[PDB]
DNA sequence: AAAACGACGGCCAGTGCCATAT
DNA sequence: CGAGGTATGGCACTGGCCGTCGTTTT
């Protein structure tokens, strides 16, 4: 209606009415007495609030009775097809494999007896597909084989049959494997293991606009009916942590191992060389026919896994809506143009810029260094006396003088003379020897000459190296650096009497008394480890933001930045060397990291010819520019909670004012005449657990405290429980979020203190840990009553608890059954955590799927020309006509309305509040990023998005001004 | 001050020339200074060399130009600057009474009038070029004149003229293009400076107007008395261009994809002397391990070293070693390395001397025969930067030196 | 001439067709050479300065100002700077004007430089403090390549390049040390010199007795002057340092000295003219020695898809400058104009080879290449090409 | 003249620590 | 009785196994 009995503002009696109906039950006198009773003791009774303006609108029609029947029926509309293909492909009659496989370029079916046919495509609703591609020959894919019923296909690229001296560097639609058919019946099923890979080698993908087909990966059913936890993988290898009842019913992600764990029989034998990845394709075309046998040995395999799997997987999540959700969520597109090829050389060579002035920094020092060995001097350093200062031995075997006309002789005499002793191999190794002049900790860094990327200096060394921070002579709080093999790094305090190629305490007492001129232990930190021999110093750890147990690899982590700041941590050479170092080690670490990925991304360039005419009419079309597009390679389902797992993009940082490359997302920019509208989940775990208390505890919102305080607040006033709790500690709102949800999922009290005093740089050790106790005091009281019991959230917890401890836990909003490997039956006590976590996880998985089932639905409602662009697990953006943006911009938000319902409707509450009803703003703009306002400043491009690249900001509006933009319509004109 | 040093090395060394007193940092900097030495000759060659090879060698619409030492015809009036006039005539013009009473004062306007000025600057005569370098790529308007050479400027007989050696780059391009083309240069040019830089964080760039409001950009070395003035951006416009040819614009037009626009002019003036100074202050480095190992060399990039390698002869047969020597450095010659011929040198030091003398003229490599290099094929090397001494069979030296040169560049 | 023509066509020189003259060319008042004339200076500049400095230990370079300050000789043929900033002060007061103003003319020797006409003079003032190079070893030169003002009959000012060497010498092997140097010198033009006979040398006598040599190129004009061989004693040295002698000895069979100094200046405007009209000796072609053409090598594209053909075009000029060859990237313009026109083109730049990117060479890698010389054309494997253009050169070089 | 008998790099797999995302 | 969770990937280092080739024994 208006308020609750709680005087909590919920839907506007309109929507209210389009919604939910009357005949929901009110709840009697003894809950709202419990309610009211809770309220109170907590001091969040008597306060009113001002209401949020309302919102009248006249929803599209909703089928069935309520909306989990409206839901059911759309998922079920949508899915159809593909378990019709699906179904069909389950009763598939093959026969045995062909007696020789064809050796011409392009599709050949092979029929009975072994005859073999060109076809231009294979014809069929759905197959089992696999793709073989040469990697020394780039990205181009190099053969493949399909299975269809009744029907073997082999697929054999152009460049493996014809020989020619070089091929195009830039892909092209042209040399694709073409898997679609024109505009049997639509919406053809492709099944395979690791789906994406296949899926990024078809012509059709690219193409902007949609396609029906979609596809199902093998492994993302094994992760749904019996995957395992990274934890689980590694323990389940080695098996060659007190239960192991689960063993028997799970496999890792591989294909063998998949295969024999659904239906056993004779193992699956490998290709001995890989020639994919080891041979060249002179390889390929003289073991052409055990290649092809291989690969049609996989995909034999994985059609017997699909088969054994399907039906299980449609057991253990009933649910319509998931598969739905799994195949909207398995078509991932992202646009980009020229300037990406830019983005990619931009980055490089600024990395490269770095990695100069940093290498060069500390190859001087290098060389600077071998001095020491005169007189044995580096017995005196303090850092590198420890190092190997050998000397090999070279190997062996066994007057006014006037001018002159007949120098002409005295040339050839001398080249003569010469030409004779070049000739003396007889004391010569035939294998070279390597620099034994000099010391063999330096002839460590540098390349063997025979190297073909050879350079001179000892070029190896690097920041992440042991040696560096010694060369550097780092220092903390005036003490030296040191490694210890069991502890990591550290530091050395001198004045230790009790003697506790030898260390020279001496110049380290020396250094550590000079230092205190500018100002049985006596110093604290991580305590002495007498374990490390050291005579004359103590061994201290470095402190690490995750506790003592864990041990420093390297000085020069972005988390030791501030330390330098404050001159805690400094460098012998003094002024900015050492802060310089750590700020090119910042800036460059995610590159460094990434590199590989990014620049090996599969970039596809569609043509002039092949773009569509609401681009090339744009006004502002750029002729002589690229337009290509880059296929995601997500699993489906590669966890337990069955989100989506990829390499790259899941991974992308977001743009920063210093970290070197951070444009990525930035350089996913849609073509003229097209625009990226989208937005994210507020506080959607946060919610999704607040709810499940509130419908545990009393059936009413914000009859719990944490769902009386979740509802209250505004994100722009800084008024929301994250902002509120991010004030309250005094540190950013993304800390807060890492905060609160370390503590939702079982973090320990240290944790808390610990992130506490990794962020605000004011507290200490007191301060922290008597925050962090008060905070988990109230959140959740005392676990036991009779010698979770009291707090806020304590309903939350042990809702959770109970559905985890279920004998089959499933997902409350849809019902999907956990994983065998997991159930308390198969691991009793174990893995708890994770069980645990999986609730939550796997209901914010069931939201994203209703959110695609809905921004379908509503797409396919009224004609709307977007496309679902890409979803980052609670983040979701779509590339849409411009003209049409803005009324995606309703379909978006409506979206969120109802997921929000329908997700209290499974929970038997008939209302929603108004505070949680529309996102706080959805998002239209030309680029990828956390917000419009942004241009992007970084090192690869100081100038930013507005002048180099010329990307104008975008735009974030609410729901009202949606409306307003739309007048409550979406019809194409109104 | 610690700059004593180093002036005084290259002093010995003969990088520099003239007495101490005619290299203070005043004539330095002006270019009023006696000159270089041989040293100096070679490392102001290798400094080019290496500009040239980034500037024109690596890019298809760069061209040299060669603009003339003086600017001949008529003037401006009032610009104060010297004259060109031969002494032949300093007598026959005030013979037999030619006004001979008072108009010999405003005979200054026919000195102003009369005769031409000493080039300033390179961009007049890339400016004077710009129509006829117009045709080498059929009017495609990105295109560049690059050069190098000396140019004279009044330093305050009160006045004099200094000589300054300075590279010059002028960029024709589409005036959208302007502002990108000159971020693009100054990236480019700053890290040009920085790659021969022991310590690149000493160069720096700041932007910079003036009355005219155009953009620019400047580039300073941080000498220890302070930052120095070495390069200069300006993005001029299209100004001078009319000036120079007014009225009929149209000729001065070129292709800018399918349009035909008038070309925008991105100016780019290096000073190769204060570039030499630069990296020699930047050599020389003016933390308790390294006070202990204060070894005076000048660590130059091997790219603009002056000498590569020093060959001398060991004790033993003199006659043979000689022969050999000769033919080492001969063939040293022929491949393309710069040798320092010791061998012909007599013996009046021990070896640590003669390794600080080749420091200080920061040599690449030491090269030493002996009599095992006639037993066997096995000589001596010593390496600059490390010190340590090390065997290798002759035949293949040759080869070594041509790929550490060679690596260097990509190092 | 046609010779000039192609010059001017080519960017071998600049200015307006009104401006080119051979008075202009001779006399150094010309406005300038084209890019093409500046890398042929280049690399005759290169070649010289590797036959006669980089292979001799007693060689040195030496670098000379463009300019003399201070009190001067009066009353002489030589470009000197009229007082600038007494410009700025005599605008504002009269010293009484009339008679006394002769007195300006002798006021101008008091204040006024004078340019650089030769760089003996630059040599001669270094020859003290850079004999501490050799420790005195007596026979030694000193080398240098410069521009020097000269006027030309108001005066005409004329800039010549040229190269110098100064050779101090025992007087009693000087008279060898010179004629040495004649042979050197005269072999050296004859060296890259299709016909060497054009090259020849004389005999020369001095009023003060002192005899030298003199170079000439035979132009169709008649005998110029390219290089000049003077033996000047001990004259030179005496008058730059009057008074005491000591410094000037040198260690010459073990003992104190006087040295003899002789000077080697050759004009390399008139080389690069002289060698101009040699290589121009029943087609318009230009057969510039390939040590000393400016351009080796053209790169260009065929009929085809033209990404492709670019991209191999761009590696192979990649390649082709790390190795030090100079290329001219004739791909840009796709063969816009027939093929024939474009040969001629490339031989009146005097390329040395001509190289056609095809749609062939993605198939399998051969390439058409046609030489400047023979003219005959042939197929290549494009990965073979670096190589065998190197050895033409070096090859060149040694035969 | 044949062929043991070793050192000495190449190469790979496995482990540890750090960096990203949500 | 108490744990943050799920994913991806990079470089640096270390242990072991194997193929050359140049001393040593037949
Ligand atoms: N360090 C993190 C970051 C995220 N998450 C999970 C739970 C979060 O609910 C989900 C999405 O987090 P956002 O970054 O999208 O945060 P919210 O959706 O909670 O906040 P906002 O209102 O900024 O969307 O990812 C987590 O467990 N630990
Ligand atoms: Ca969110």
């Amino acid at each position: 209606l208006r308020h609750n009995p709680l005087d909590i503002q919920m839907l506007s009696r309109g929507l209210h009415e389009q919604i939910f109906g009357q005949g929901g039950e009110m709840p009697g006198e003894a809950a709202v007495r419990r309610s009211v009773e809770h309220l109170q003791k907590h001091g969040l009774w008597g306060q009113p609030a001002v209401p949020l303006p309302d919102v009248e609108l006249r929803l599209p029609p909703l089928y069935g009775d309520n909306l989990d029947q409206h839901f059911r029926l759309l998922a079920q509309k949508q899915s159809l097809p593909y378990l019709e293909a699906a179904n069909l492909l389950l009763q598939a009659q093959l026969p045995p494999k062909p007696p020789a496989w064809a050796w011409a370029e392009g599709w050949t079916r092979y029929g009975p007896e072994g005859e073999a046919v060109p076809v231009a495509i294979p014809e069929e609703r759905a197959l089992v597909f696999d793709v073989e591609v040469c990697l020394a020959e780039g990205t181009c894919p190099t053969l493949a084989v399909a299975i269809s019923p009744s029907a073997w296909y082999s697929w054999c690229s152009q460049r493996l049959v014809e020989e020619r001296y070089s091929w195009t560097s830039q892909l092209s639609p042209a040399d694709l494997i073409p898997l679609e058919v024109p505009t049997d019946w639509q919406e053809q099923l492709v099944v395979g293991h690791n789906v994406s890979f296949d899926r990024a080698h078809i012509r059709e993908q690219y193409l902007i606009q949609g396609s029906r087909m979609r596809f199902l990966d093998t492994m993302s059913m094994h992760m749904a009916i019996s995957g395992l936890s990274s934890f689980q993988r590694s323990l389940w290898i080695a098996a060659k942590i007190s239960s192991w009842d689960w063993l028997d019913i799970s496999s890792v992600n591989s294909l063998a191992e998949v295969h024999r764990l659904y239906v056993g029989g004779p193992p699956l034998e490998k290709e001995p060389r890989e020639l994919f990845v080891k041979g060249t394709m002179k390889d390929i075309r003289e073991n052409f026919q055990d290649l092809m046998q291989y690969c049609a040995q996989d995909v034999w395999a994985t059609h017997e896994v699909f088969q054994q799997q399907l039906p299980l997987f449609l057991e253990r999540c009933p649910h319509p809506v998931t598969l739905a959700g799994m195949l909207e969520m398995g078509v991932s597109y992202l646009p980009v143009n020229q300037n990406w090829e830019r983005y990619l050389a931009e980055a490089q060579g600024t990395y490269e810029e770095l990695q100069r002035e940093m290498k060069k920094s500390l190859m001087d020092l290098a060389n600077d260094a071998c001095q020491l060995l005169s007189g044995e001097r580096y017995k005196e350093d303090p850092w590198l006396w420890d190092l190997e200062w050998d000397l090999q031995e070279f190997k062996q075997k066994k007057l006014g003088p006037c001018s002159e006309e007949e120098e002409f002789q005295q040339d050839v005499m001398a080249r003569a003379c010469l030409q004779k002793l070049k000739g003396t191999t007889e004391l010569l190794p035939k294998r070279p020897q390597h620099l034994p002049g000099h010391p063999g900790w330096y002839r460590k860094l540098c390349p063997r000459l025979d190297d073909p990327a050879w350079t001179p200096g000892p070029s190896l060394l690097s920041l992440q190296m042991r040696v560096t921070p010694k060369l550097m002579a780092l220092t903390w709080d005036g003490f030296p650096l040191h490694y210890s093999e069991r502890h990591g790094w550290g530091y050395l305090v001198p004045g230790r009497r009790d003697n506790l190629v030898v260390c020279p305490y001496r110049a380290i007492e020396s250094l550590y008394r000079k230092h205190c001129l500018e100002q049985p232990s006596y110093h604290h930190g991580n305590g002495p480890y007498n374990d490390v021999d050291i005579p004359g110093c103590w061994f201290f750890k470095l402190p690490h933001k995750d506790g003592n147990s864990c041990n420093v690899g390297s000085p020069f982590a972005k988390d030791f930045l501030p330390k330098m700041e404050d001159g805690t941590l400094q460098a012998g050479p003094g002024g900015a060397s050492g802060p310089r170092a750590l700020e090119i080690n910042k800036m460059i670490s995610f590159w460094r990291n990434a590199h590989k990925r990014i620049s090996s991304q599969m970039v596809v360039w569609l043509p002039r010819s092949a773009l569509p005419r609401a681009v090339i009419r744009h006004p502002d079309y750029d002729e002589e520019g690229l337009y290509g597009a880059i296929l995601p390679q997500v699993v489906t389902a590669g966890t337990i909670t069955r989100r989506a797992v990829e390499p790259t993009w899941l991974t992308a940082s977001n743009a920063r004012p210093d970290r070197v490359g951070s444009e990525l997302k930035a350089m996913v920019q849609a073509p003229p005449g097209y625009t990226l509208v989208g937005a994210d989940v507020d506080s959607q775990e946060l919610w999704i657990a607040a709810v499940l208390g509130d419908a545990h505890f009393a059936g009413m919102h914000g009859c719990t405290a944490f769902g009386w305080m979740t509802l209250q607040g505004r994100k722009s006033r800084g008024t929301d429980l994250h902002s509120k709790t991010a004030t309250t500690v005094g540190i950013s709102r993304e800390h807060a979020k890492i905060f609160n949800y370390g503590r939702i999922y079982g973090a320990g009290q240290p944790f808390a203190e610990r992130l506490l005093m990794q962020f605000n740089h004011r507290l200490t050790q007191q301060e922290a840990a008597e925050k962090a106790q008060q905070m988990y005091a109230a959140t959740k009281g005392l676990r036991w009553y009779r010698l979770w019991k009291g707090g806020t959230e304590s309903e939350m917890f042990n809702k959770l608890e109970s559905i985890a401890t279920s004998d089959i836990p499933r997902t409350p909003v849809l019902g999907c059954c956990i994983s065998r490997a997991l159930e308390p039956s198969a691991v009793q006590e174990e893995f708890m955590t994770s069980r645990v976590n999986w609730v939550v996880q796997s209901s914010a998985v069931d939201y994203l799927h209703l959110m695609l089932v809905a921004m379908k639905w509503l797409f396919e409602e009224f004609a709307i020309d977007g496309r679902f662009c890409i979803s980052i697990h609670d983040e979701v953006r779509y590339l849409v006509r411009e003209e049409d943006r803005y009324r995606a911009a309703l379909a978006l938000q409506i979206t969120n309305l109802l997921t929000r319902c329908m997700f209290a409707y499974k929970l038997g509450l008939n209302d929603l509040p108004q505070s949680v009803a529309f996102f706080s703003a959805v998002d239209i703009d030309r680029c990828l990023r956390k917000e419009v306002t942004m241009d992007c400043k970084t090192p690869s491009n100081p100038t930013g998005m507005e002048r180099r690249y010329g990307i104008p900001q975008g735009e974030a509006l609410d729901i009202y001004q949606i409306i307003e933009l739309t007048k409550g319509s979406l019809e194409k004109r109104s | 001050e610690g700059s004593e040093a180093l002036l005084e090395i290259c002093q010995r060394r003969h990088f520099l020339s003239g007495s101490k007193q005619q290299l203070s940092r005043d004539s330095l900097l002006s270019g009023c200074h006696p000159g270089f030495g041989p040293l100096g000759v070679e490392l102001r060659k290798n400094l080019a060399a290496e500009w040239w090879t980034s500037v024109v060698v690596f890019r298809e619409q760069v061209f040299p130009v060669d603009a003339l030492h003086h600017k001949p015809g008529p003037l401006l009036p009032g610009d104060s600057a010297f004259r060109l006039v031969s002494a032949e005539t300093l007598r026959e013009i005030l013979q037999d009474k030619e006004l001979s009473k008072e108009q010999l004062v405003a005979f200054l306007e026919n000195v102003l009038k009369t005769s031409g000025k000493l080039r300033e600057n390179l961009l007049h005569g890339a400016l004077e070029h710009y129509v006829n370098c117009l045709d080498l790529v059929n009017k495609r308007l990105p295109y560049g004149l690059a050069q190098i050479g000396v140019c004279f400027h009044p330093v305050f007989g009160v006045k004099s003229i200094g000589e300054k050696t300075e590279a010059s780059l002028v960029w024709f391009t589409p005036p959208r293009t302007s502002n990108q083309w000159l971020d693009f240069w100054l990236r480019h040019r700053l890290q040009w400076w920085r790659k021969f830089a022991m310590s690149p964080s000493n160069f720096s760039s700041s932007d910079c107007q003036d009355e005219e409001g155009r953009k620019g950009n400047k580039l300073y070395y941080n000498f220890p008395w302070g930052k120095e003035l070495i390069e200069t951006l300006w993005n001029l416009g299209d100004h001078e261009l009319l000036h120079m040819y007014p009225g009929n614009v149209s000729k001065l037009h070129g292709r800018d994809g399918r349009k035909n626009v008038v070309p925008c002019v991105l100016s780019v003036n290096g000073d190769l002397d204060r570039g030499m100074l630069a990296y020699l202050y930047d050599s020389f480095q003016l933390f308790t391990r390294k006070k202990n190992l204060h070894r005076k060399v000048l660590k130059l990039h091997p790219c603009l070293a002056p000498i590569k390698v020093a060959l001398d002869v060991g004790r033993g047969p003199t006659l043979e070693l000689r022969q050999v020597c000769q033919g080492l450095f001969n063939e040293l010659l022929e491949n393309g390395i710069s040798v320092w011929p010791g061998y012909l040198e007599t013996m009046q030091s021990s070896l640590e001397q003669l390794y600080s003398k080749y420091d200080e003229m920061s040599i690449l490599f030491t090269v030493l025969v002996t009599e095992t290099t006639l037993e066997n094929g096995l000589i001596h090397l010593r390496s600059r930067d490390t010190t340590m001494k090390e065997m290798m069979h002759i035949s293949k030296l040759k080869d070594f030196l041509i790929k550490y040169i060679s690596s260097a560049k990509n190092v």
